[PDB]
RNA sequence: UUGACAUUGUGAAGAGACAUAGUUUCUUUACUUAUUCAAUGAAGCGGAGCUGGAAUUCAUUUUCCACGUUCUAGCAUUCAAGGUCCCAUUCGGGGCUGAUCCGGGUU
RNA sequence: GAUGGGGAAGCUCCGUUUCAAAGGCCUGAUUUUAUGCAGGCCACCAUCGAAAGGGAAUCCGGUUAAGAUUCCGGAACCUGG
């Protein structure tokens, strides 16, 4: 190692060019990017009252995954489901027999928001499925009230594209569970009493307690510094 | 009339760098790699090195810019973005 | 009254060397000190002092960078001039008012910390620093005027006194030498009652 | 249908549920420009019974004026 | 001839 | 130049009204998220840890500068040389460190 | 004097780098997942505005009713490839 020397440098404050590092604390963002960002912290910042941040408190991750376990045994029937017995059902109209009578019952899960509402208040739902995340939040601000007037086993679940997931839509804000086949009478009724063990319970304090009263980083270490 | 340019005719426009011909034809470096081979357009060798890469020597790969006028056409080139969106 | 539109009443902008500002108060500046040279001490058309081409270097890239200074009596090029929180106490150096012992003297100090200079800026001035108040970290001063005011304790200014004293001696004997003097300022000469 | 419990509350516009809102959503517009486009009717009740239609071809502008 | 901005180039 | 209503929100404390069980009004003192002002080609901010220390300890940590730059009209730029651990050893390339860590605030 | 923006019921007004996602270069068997882009670097303002300001390069001789540092003869020079 005759020829190799060792020269370090000295970073100081008055002798170098210093160093490239990352500066991603100080990018100068986006004008819809610091929006989004703001609207965020303006919320977590302020008190909401106790109809919002009723929300926030959803089915845990083992409880979700077992809830669409069952929910995706019933997913609607698509496009070419839809056709195939449409030619089904063509052909025996008028060949051996069908009044619509031919295919068996179907059964799948119930989606429309004005549809829900009304199958609401019938009452025929057996577990109304809500999502946590509508931008307009005054749409589904009052389905919780209603559900636990009417007495229906309502849920909050963790994102909007997670339902539509199951519906084939991209969102759709509200699912329900009304009929349920034969071998899943069991599941459907145990998961009803683990959302009722889970959710109806745990969150006795949710009516009060106006969330939200959150303090920054600086003005944080401000206070926990001076007491 | 208008003194021209010292860098803009001759060599250094006869010839494009491979970074300049991949943006240029916007896919990708396999993509272009793989199209090169299909046509093929093979790499050329400039009279005056220094006289193409504006000052310099540095190991560069040279294309005849007419040959990738003619290459950006291509119908493959849809086929392959095509297969991008199918995937 | 007429003034104020600004059709012929505004200033003659041609000759005049650039805004005499300090440097932007960086990282350095307000942890440790900085150097710079003095290059070359000029005329300034419309003032009465001379002005200071002081060279920094760039702390974040390699390159030169240079100011323009409001020189104080003394300096010559040649000097080295510092410039930050550390620097220590000879004529040129800018400092905070923090760091500078009661009856000293400053030139073209700041009003608001980091708005490159207000006070004492024409020719001969200076102000005096009369206290501190560290608890609450504020500094009273003395301003040309007499007024006896108080800022923060982060406001730098230039250790000295500004060049030029005595500019208002020599009577001006001739409509002439103000024709000259005022031909560089505004259209304000000659006058009506 | 869901619009008749919609608008029944769109109707308390100073209760807290609604009045914190109101405060969200005027701090978020005063960014946007004075003109520009909604992706979509925020008041989905209201614009129903006005004409609105969900439907290629119908646009939502969103505008702010001085008082 | 040419009747559109962009054509094919037909010619090696 | 003054008074009023609206934009206008979170506490603490003091007194009144529920007539010794918690909802409302005047008072002072704090807050920061609204709104206001200025700068930066949003570069090193927060109080606060951590190693360094001194300083001084009344039980054990609280306040200070971060502490790589001051005889001189020089120079400072190529993912930074070194140290160390792997490749597939070939023209060399990768990893940590050199340059402490955290944060839903550019100052 | 356009754009980014902001005023005005409106013809239109302010302002010129401003509070904007304001483009243009390098390398890549980037390595494993096998027909889908990877790693980087640099920073500033459209445009108009002078035949007296700034500025690449030409001379002599002859020639017509009326043209010439321009046409003819000769001898040169600048810019780009």
């Amino acid at each position: 190692n005759p020829l190799t020397h060792s020269t370090p440098k000295n970073f100081g404050i008055g002798q170098a060019v210093q160093p490239k590092r990352n500066l991603s604390r100080y990018v100068k963002w986006p004008e819809y990017v610091r929006v989004q960002r703001q609207k965020k912290i303006l919320s977590i910042r302020l008190k909401v009252p106790p109809t919002i941040a009723q929300f926030q408190y959803t089915l845990d991750r083992n409880t979700a995954a077992e809830t669409f376990k069952l929910f995706n045994k019933y997913r609607p029937e698509t496009a070419a489901e839809k056709k195939e017995r449409l030619t089904k059902e063509a052909a025996a109209v008028a060949e051996g027999k069908s009044k619509q009578d031919a295919s068996p019952k179907p059964y799948a899960v119930k989606y429309g928001l004005n549809h829900v509402v009304a199958l609401i208040e019938n009452k025929k739902a057996k577990l109304v499925l809500i999502a946590n995340d509508v931008d307009p939040i005054e749409l589904v601000v009052f389905l919780p009230a209603l559900c636990k007037k009417m007495g229906v086993p309502y849920a909050i679940v963790k994102g909007k594209a997670r339902l539509g997931t199951l519906v084939n839509q991209k969102t759709s804000a509200v699912a329900a569970l009304t009929e349920v086949r034969a071998e899943d009478e069991a599941a459907l009724a145990k998961l009803v009493s683990t959302i009722d063990a889970n959710f109806a319970d745990k969150y006795d304090e949710v009516k009060k307690h106006w969330g939200g009263g959150i303090l920054g980083n600086k003005a944080q270490a401000k206070m926990d510094k001076r007491a | 009339m208008r003194i021209k340019k010292k860098n803009t005719r001759g060599n250094a426009r006869n010839f494009i760098t491979r970074s300049q011909a991949v943006r240029k034809l916007q896919v990708s470096l396999a993509d272009f790699r793989r199209l090169c081979i299909f046509k093929g357009i093979y790499p050329r060798e400039p009279r005056n090195k220094k006289k193409a890469n504006k000052g310099s020597t540095a190991p560069t790969t040279f294309y005849y810019a007419k040959d990738i006028q003619y290459l950006m056409h291509e119908p493959v080139l849809a086929k392959f973005r095509e297969h991008k969106t199918f995937a | 009254q007429r003034k104020g539109a600004g059709s012929i009443f505004t200033s003659h902008t041609r000759l005049r060397q650039g805004a005499a500002k300090l440097r932007t108060l960086d990282y350095a500046e307000r942890h440790g000190y900085i150097r710079g040279i003095v290059k070359q001490i000029v005329h300034d058309s419309g003032r009465g002092a001379p002005l200071a081409k002081v060279v920094f270097r760039d702390p974040y890239k390699y390159r030169l960078r240079e100011e323009i200074f409001i020189a104080n009596e003394g300096v010559h090029t040649g000097q080295f001039i510092y410039a930050g929180k550390k620097a220590s106490l000879n004529v040129g150096n800018v400092l905070p008012l923090g760091s500078v012992p009661e009856g000293t003297i400053v030139s073209n100090v700041e009003e608001k910390p980091g708005d490159r200079g207000a006070l004492a800026r024409a020719s001969g001035n200076y102000v005096i620093i009369i206290g501190h108040n560290p608890d609450e970290n504020k500094t009273r001063v003395r301003l040309p005027s007499g007024a006896k005011k108080v800022i923060s304790s982060d406001a730098r200014g230039v250790i000295g006194v500004i060049a030029g004293g005595g500019r208002v001696d020599k009577p001006l004997l001739k409509a002439g030498r103000a024709f000259h003097k005022y031909r560089l300022k505004r259209n304000s000469w000659p006058k009506t009652r | 249908g869901a619009y008749k419990y919609l608008e029944e509350l769109q109707r308390k516009k100073q209760s807290d549920v609604l009045r914190f809102l109101q405060r969200v959503r005027v701090w978020e517009y005063r960014q946007k420009n004075v003109i520009h486009r909604a992706a979509r009717p925020t008041r989905p009740d209201k614009a129903r019974r006005l004409g609105y239609k969900a439907k290629q071809g119908f646009v939502i502008y969103r505008v702010r004026v001085r008082r | 001839k040419s009747t559109t901005s962009w054509s094919t180039a037909s010619v090696r």
